């Protein structure tokens, strides 16, 4: 009957049927075959659990987010992803509901097409739509110009759209945010003497990455007040119940996003990446990207982003030129409000590709 | 549907236990046979999930309700002795009423495990019947 | 036809057919041979007294508990303990009831090969299983998650598993309990002048280990209150009608189990071990083992013990992070319950070896 709109999620997989309010499924994804010995008689025990219930159950299992760097390596995992969450979670058979596929701006060949046709085969929708990501918020700002900055675990985007056509010579991806994000936390985590250094023991970074840090006025003078004495130390308690007081660290990780410098890594900040799109852009095209600057993805909720970001742009941007960054509340979910709308615009169900169609043109159809 | 009733059933079994276990002594000969009940309530969850395992047909859903539902007898097992054992050990004044109280706790606790497997088992029949 | 839980009790060995309730047979082990000459002719005497009546004749004898470090000295005791309990006290051929044996969790190779192998060959048990002492336990303690202390005469372990994946980088095998707290305990029973020296009479010792010790709250207190002349002394009553009065070595003797530099060995209190094994566990985990600490054997019968084994983790221990370690009421039948449960799950009897493949496969992969 009804549509269901899935999205493959970088983290943090996004799941909840076509509008009018959130994802009845939102979840780390994550599957870990069990990595000490059972002693328990059955045995009786998931082969791989996986989550919810592999983050509760961290550490006796090795944790594989299957999605690295948005490319699904095995799609086994993600099969069990699908049907895990259709049948245990969303609680639905896939050829009930046409479905809505999400995939990123940029990704290879054929990363969409072993997926489209897996997906039919094996679960055997009945008809589909495969999106890139960043459009999707598109349709969730319900703006009609402007560069779309996509940030999630462990790929972000960078996508200009003009009313109503697309700026192929301005498309970005970068592959830093965020699981190297979460890695260079972990990293300046071994300076406070806190060796979480397994993947398991990685998750809890990432919730302390969500919880503790924060984003400054300009990099110099919080680098200064942390020379003061002044407590910017946060104190995370720890599932043993150790407590963890850090706060240069705080401001110091989100700067990395400015700065590619502190991984070094050989990309410049999205000042730099903005910059430089839209001086890819055409003269007067110019005009309007300039005040529909749009961020997304769940990694974006720092405070002291956007109006870093404002400030650094506004110091490389020509005078007078009109700047301003639209962030909208719980960007997590920017994505998945997208997908609503989108299924939902009539007649375009005909344009989406239904099963006989692809019995009859197999993959040549999807691009 | 006996699986629905056998899960409603075993909560209805389950907050009346809790409720005899906030009662006295009196309530000895009825926690033996409650957990006596609980006890033939699971070989029928069991039964069914054996008798509805072999209908069905994808294998990953097959295994997963066996992997799920074979935890079930051993919790059930435990409750029968561990329940020989309390009774047996009321009606002793040598023993400490805060060793017989973590008794009582216990017994909770392996009751609770006990009804979260079978919130386990409900939760994955519901889904396979899709299938 | 029944199956027969038959327990390698270190102490007190303990044998009785599957379930509901009791060991149908617990003996403390001992054979000894006649120390002196027999003259009242023929004499129709055993070459050794087993128990019982080797506690009833203590003295006229030298009594040998088998198994040295809870490992089997001689099998030629050992087989005849086999036989006396399964002939002479249960009444049982070995031939009919598939049997369940249990063995410690730590031992060196081969001493479960040789103890499996002899007892096919020698006792032709149509099937058997070999489980290690505290796994039994956990079923006997309706658990899933924690760290099991097995403790009787003169071995202590030390075993992690959680729900059910055990942890074997923190399992510990102690030597250091009960047999030796016997020796010391004797040396401790100089200081109130009178004499045990013998193998036998070591038995009454541990009588009065059973009966008279108790366990304080703190040692430097209990001290004090020791120093305090009021009635601590308790007065035994000895077969040759002699009275002993102890007091200070009442509870000095147990408190060695938080302290066996008071024995010297160099082996550190329980107490310790449990922390240094929690803190040997995974953080995550370390939430769920607070509060799950299951003590065994029969020796852990002191009353100052459990809440003086939790003050004293408590001060070692993580901030309002929750813990308690209290255990069952008679714990030296706590295992043998543990393995009425085992048994009976069907069909984890085809878990058990039987005697074709022990007839094929020979003692090949018994580890
Ligand atoms: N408050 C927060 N602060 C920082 N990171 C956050 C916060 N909340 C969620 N995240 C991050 O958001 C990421 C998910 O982004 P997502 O919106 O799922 O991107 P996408 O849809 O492109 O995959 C997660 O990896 C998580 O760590
Ligand atoms: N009341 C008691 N106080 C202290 N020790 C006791 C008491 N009753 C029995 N014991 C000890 O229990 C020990 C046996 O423990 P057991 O349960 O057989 O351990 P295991 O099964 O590991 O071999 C004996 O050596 C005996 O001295
Ligand atoms: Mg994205
Ligand atoms: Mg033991």
């Amino acid at each position: 009957t009804t549509a269901l709109v899935c999205d493959n999620g970088s983290g943090l997989v996004k799941a909840g049927f076509a509008g009018d309010d959130a994802p009845r499924a939102v979840f780390p994804s994550i599957v870990g075959r069990p990595r000490h010995q059972g002693v328990m008689v059955g045995m009786g025990q998931k082969d791989s659990y996986v989550g919810d219930e592999a983050q509760s159950k961290r550490g006796i299992l090795t944790l594989k987010y299957p999605i690295e760097h948005g490319i699904i390596t095995n799609w086994d995992d993600m099969e069990k992803i699908w049907h895990h969450t259709f049948y245990n979670e969303l609680r639905v058979a896939p050829e009930e509901h046409p479905t809505l596929l999400t995939e990123a701006p940029l990704n290879p060949k054929a990363n969409r097409e072993k997926m489209t046709q897996i997906m039919f085969e094996t679960f055997n929708v009945p008809a589909m739509y495969v999106a890139i990501q960043a459009v999707l918020s598109l349709y969730a700002s319900g703006r009609t110009t402007g560069i779309v900055l996509d940030s999630g675990d462990g790929v972000t985007h960078n996508v200009p759209i003009y009313e109503g056509y697309a700026l192929p010579h301005a498309i970005m991806r970068l592959d830093l945010a965020g699981r190297d994000l979460t890695d260079y936390l972990m990293k300046i985590l071994t300076e406070r003497g806190y060796s979480f250094v397994t993947t398991a023991e990685r998750e809890i970074v990432r919730d302390i990455k969500e919880k503790l840090c924060y984003v400054a006025l300009d990099f110099e003078n919080e680098m200064a007040t942390a020379a003061s004495s002044s407590s910017l130390e946060k104190s995370y308690e720890l599932p043993d119940g150790q407590v963890i007081t850090i706060g240069n660290e705080r401001f110091r990780c989100p700067e990395t996003l400015f700065q590619p410098s502190f991984i070094g890594m050989e990309s410049a900040g999205i000042h730099e990446t903005t910059y430089n799109s839209i001086m890819k852009c055409d003269i007067d095209i110019r005009k309007d990207l300039y005040a529909n600057n749009v961020m997304s993805g769940g990694t974006t909720m720092y405070p002291g982003i956007a109006d870093r970001m404002q400030k650094e742009i506004t110091a490389l941007a020509p005078s007078t030129m009109k700047i301003k960054i639209i962030a909208p509340p719980e960007r997590k979910y920017s994505v998945w409000i997208g997908g609503s709308i989108l299924a939902s615009l009539s007649t375009f169900q005909q344009m989406w590709i239904t099963k006989q169609e692809y019995d009859e043109a197999g993959p040549s159809i999807v691009h | 549907n006996d699986i629905i009733a056998a899960a409603k059933r075993m909560a209805l079994l389950m907050a009346e236990m809790s409720r005899l276990v906030r009662g006295g002594s009196g309530n000895k000969r009825a926690l033996i046979q409650c957990a006596k009940d609980i006890a033939k309530a699971s070989d029928e969850v069991t039964r069914l999930a054996k008798e509805v395992a072999k209908q069905c047909t994808d294998k990953r859903i097959r295994t997963n309700l066996l992997q799920v539902c074979e935890r079930i007898p051993t919790i059930s097992t435990q409750l029968k002795i561990l329940s020989t054992v309390k009774a047996t050990m009321l009606g002793r004044t040598n023993i400490s009423d805060e060793e017989s109280e973590q008794a009582t706790e216990m017994l909770v606790h392996n009751a609770q495990n006990l009804m979260q497997s079978v919130k386990e088992t409900v939760r994955e029949a519901e889904a396979a019947s899709i299938k």
